[PDB]
């Protein structure tokens, strides 16, 4: 990343590399220059190929086999047992997109532009716009139906009662907030602040 | 494959040494813990007792295990070698990989 | 509602009772552990900015393909239809006009196939939905890691984004165990749980959580002699009736 | 153009775009505001609960297609249509 | 389904009417009224489009 | 060129259908190797042990 | 001889008063035999003698 660092390295791909004119590691992917091979194992920062990665030591470049993960024994008898005796709970986030944006585009002003000589032309290719503009508004119309199936699953709409006594818990994050005008709720207005086009 | 005339292979990302460690790891994970490390760190337990609780999920009483042990295992054992001897016979079960 | 969604998960309802707020206090810790991770960015919402980029992208290169001259004298088609005569501006018009069709087929041939990638994904997204949020999944590892418990939806931009809170063990302890105990020469199964011991007193404790019991009738059942069992250990067993019964006198 | 604005909501027949929907009155085409459902609080409380008394059982219809009509085009004789010269 | 199958082979079908910028549609016509040797530059342009 | 592109659309819309293996085979191994199926013929012909 | 067995496995019981629960009279239940059920506890009430 430029907001890190200057320093780059170069791969070449499938090259033995004695023909390819510091440092220069052989790799089963093909060579690369400007990296340090090393003993140690890490996660995969950035993926080369062929179970070799590469990252950013900090102020040098380093390439390392991957590490699968912590290596572990467990302590197996025929007769002994393993039992929690305590308890936490997590909130973990999923994320799933349900739609995309609906586009149409008419040949006419795309191909022609307006010129009456070049519609006379394009007439006689027969019907190929008419199957694109079939094909664009299949995709437009599915677009609805993909937002109405996973929404709108339930058929009346509830509303929260005044008074929130929950046994103790804390839904304020996540309910609606009448007082800001779009109606949202605190992580939802969040959310809508971090996606530009 | 082979490549020539501006069109190459690319190796992938793991070896199949990595994935052989992964199968193996999973394999022994489920063998001396059963479902827990799924969900958490892995506790221990012997595989009787777990065969058991497998037994009980399914509607059937984890006594008729512990009287019939010697027949499930034998019964396990002789399957596994059936399966062995089965794509030894050079049966075109793997024709989806193949296609 | 909690009690119940314990329950669900093979743990006895009695233990959210004495740690209610304790659970409520992880519960609202969790969930501002989450609204922080949120504001700190890791390209947690890459899933809907790529489909964005790759849309973007697409009609970009779609707008861009107009400038191209395809063997013409010149792009612009204004200049041609004003610079030559039609019988010889038409052999320049038509491979503009091939050029332009085939470029806009190309476009239409990669929105259908994003298409039905996207509306896999909203099947998918709709299943979970109906799954996680209207009761309560079995199926392990489809509403979040560990035992789910419930799940809360939330709004995106071109998504959802689902909030799963789920049970998880914390610290073990370990004992030795035995598969049944021999008493009068029967055998005895527990009705549920299993048979622990701290190394010199057996006990009866849930599966998921430790909590002793004393090895009662009413929490095990008979079944044949002992002989046959592999492992069986060589413990007494407790019948409340006859302590009644002697008081009876 | 010809449609009349109200200010009542109901289900949506034809979409327009942006919560908008036409439908016949039945004898004007009117313009509303889509209507989500019906709304209504439920009565929640620390100490209550309901119970159900009563059941009803129902039946319901789902149709899923499995399979199309199997075609095949020749490519030579739909392109040349028995042309010696052509193919 | 039916209908959508039904449409894209008639919408086929009549694609065979089309003149791709030839003198005529009719591939006979093409080999009937002109000399080979400058009939195959007729013919193609029908050949790329079907 | 044409040849080309008709290479690459094949791969394209073959590259879904793995993906969609790919995802049935995870959802496979996650539902019956880390846990016990209650759901039947997902993992096997008769009810389900491991 | 009447008996009580699993729902997958034949292994017949003696029907006994710990592994069945009553419920209404036995007039409305289409069906219904009739045969004697056993209880544990008189012979433990006949021992305090
Ligand atoms: C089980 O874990 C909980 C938290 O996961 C423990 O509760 C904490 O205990 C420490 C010990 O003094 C206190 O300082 C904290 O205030 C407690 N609460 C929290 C939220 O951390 C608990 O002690 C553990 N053991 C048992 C038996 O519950
Ligand atoms: C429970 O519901 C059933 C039907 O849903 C009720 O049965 C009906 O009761 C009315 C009362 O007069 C009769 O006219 C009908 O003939 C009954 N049958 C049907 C099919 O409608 C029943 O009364 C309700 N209550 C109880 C306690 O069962
Ligand atoms: C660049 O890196 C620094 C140090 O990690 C970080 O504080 C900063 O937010 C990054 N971005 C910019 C735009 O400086
Ligand atoms: C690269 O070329 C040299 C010289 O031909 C050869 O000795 C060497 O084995 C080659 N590298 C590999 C990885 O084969
Ligand atoms: C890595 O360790 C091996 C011994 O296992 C050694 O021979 C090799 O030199 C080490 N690599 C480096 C870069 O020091
Ligand atoms: C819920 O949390 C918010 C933010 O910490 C707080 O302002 C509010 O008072 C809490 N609710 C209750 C009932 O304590
Ligand atoms: C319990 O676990 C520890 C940690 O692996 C192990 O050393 C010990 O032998 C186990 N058993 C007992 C009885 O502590
Ligand atoms: C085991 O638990 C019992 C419970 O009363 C206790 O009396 C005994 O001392 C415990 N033994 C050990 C070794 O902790
Ligand atoms: C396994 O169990 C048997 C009895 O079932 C016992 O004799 C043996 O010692 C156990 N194995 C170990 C390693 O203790
Ligand atoms: C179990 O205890 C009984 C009590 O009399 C004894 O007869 C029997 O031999 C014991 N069995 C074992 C394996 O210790
Ligand atoms: C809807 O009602 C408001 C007053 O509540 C009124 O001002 C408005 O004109 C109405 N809409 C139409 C289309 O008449
Ligand atoms: C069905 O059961 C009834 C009693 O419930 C009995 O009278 C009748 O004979 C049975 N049907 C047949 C075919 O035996
Ligand atoms: C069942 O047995 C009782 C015992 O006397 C008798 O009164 C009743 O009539 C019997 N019913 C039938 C259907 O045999």
């Amino acid at each position: 990343g430029t907001n890190t660092s200057n320093q780059v390295a170069v791969l070449y791909q499938g090259v033995n590399c004695t023909e390819v004119p510091s440092n220069v590691f052989q790799t089963r992917a093909g060579c690369l220059i400007g990296a340090e091979h090393v003993n140690n194992s890490y996660e995969c920062d950035i993926p080369i190929g062929a179970g070799i990665c590469a990252s950013y030591q900090t102020q040098s470049i380093i390439a390392y086999t991957m590490s699968l993960g912590a290596e572990n024994s467990v302590a197996y008898s025929n007769n002994s047992i393993a039992i929690p005796t305590n308890f936490t709970i997590s909130v973990t986030t999923e994320i799933l997109p349900v739609s995309m944006t609906k586009t149409s585009v008419d040949c006419t002003m795309y191909i022609c532009g307006d010129s009456t000589e070049c519609s006379n032309l394009l007439l006689q290719y027969g019907s190929f716009c008419t199957q694109l503009n079939r094909a664009l508004t299949g995709i437009a119309v599915e677009q609805d139906k993909n937002t109405q199936e996973v929404f709108a699953q339930v058929k009346q709409i509830y509303k929260t009662p005044p008074i929130k006594d929950f046994g103790g818990f804390n839904f304020s994050q996540i309910l609606p907030d009448p007082s800001k005008p779009s109606k949202r709720s605190f992580i939802e207005d969040l959310l809508f602040n971090k996606v530009t086009l | 494959a082979q490549k020539f005339n501006g069109l190459t292979v690319l190796p992938p990302l793991l070896t199949d040494e990595m994935i052989a460690q992964y199968t193996s790891a999973l394999l022994a994970g489920t063998i001396t813990s059963g479902w827990t490390f799924g969900a958490g760190a892995a506790l221990q337990i012997p595989f009787a007792m777990q065969m058991a609780y497998r037994f009980n999920g399914i509607g059937v009483t984890q006594n008729v295990l512990y009287e019939n042990q010697k027949l499930i295992a034998n019964q396990f054992n002789s399957a596994i070698g059936k399966i062995q001897d089965s794509l030894s016979s050079t049966a075109s079960a793997l024709g989806k990989l193949q296609d | 509602q909690m009690a119940y969604r314990f329950n669900g998960i093979g743990v006895t309802q009695n233990v959210l009772y004495e740690n209610q707020k304790l659970i409520a206090n992880q519960f609202n810790s969790a969930i501002g552990k989450i609204q922080d991770s949120l504001s700190s960015t890791a390209s947690a919402l890459g899933k809907l900015q790529d489909v964005v980029n790759q849309n973007a992208q697409a009609l970009n290169t779609l707008v861009k393909q107009l400038s191209s001259n395809f063997g013409a004298i010149s792009s612009v088609l204004n200049d041609i239809l004003s610079r030559l005569d039609p019988p010889e501006a038409e052999v320049q018009i038509d491979r503009l006009i091939t050029g332009r069709l085939q470029s806009l087929q190309t476009y239409v041939t990669q929105q259908l196939i994003r298409a039905a990638e996207i509306r896999a994904s909203a099947n998918l997204a709709a299943t979970k939905m109906s799954e996680c949020v209207l009761g309560q999944s079995k199926r392990v590892d489809f509403c979040g890691k560990g035992y789910h418990l419930m799940s809360f939806p939330q709004s995106a931009p071109h998504g959802v984004v689902f909030l799963h809170v789920t049970y998880v063990p914390a610290q073990e302890k370990n004992f030795t165990t035995a598969p049944a105990i021999c008493h009068d020469g029967k055998a005895h199964f527990p009705r549920e749980g299993v048979f622990v011991s701290n190394g010199t007193h057996w006990f009866v404790t849930q599966r998921n959580f430790y909590e002793p019991q004393i090895i009662t009738t009413d929490n095990t059942f008979v079944s044949g002699n002992c002989d046959v069992v592999i492992g069986i250990v060589n413990n007494t067993v407790y019948d409340p009736l006859q302590p009644e019964l002697d008081s009876f006198k």
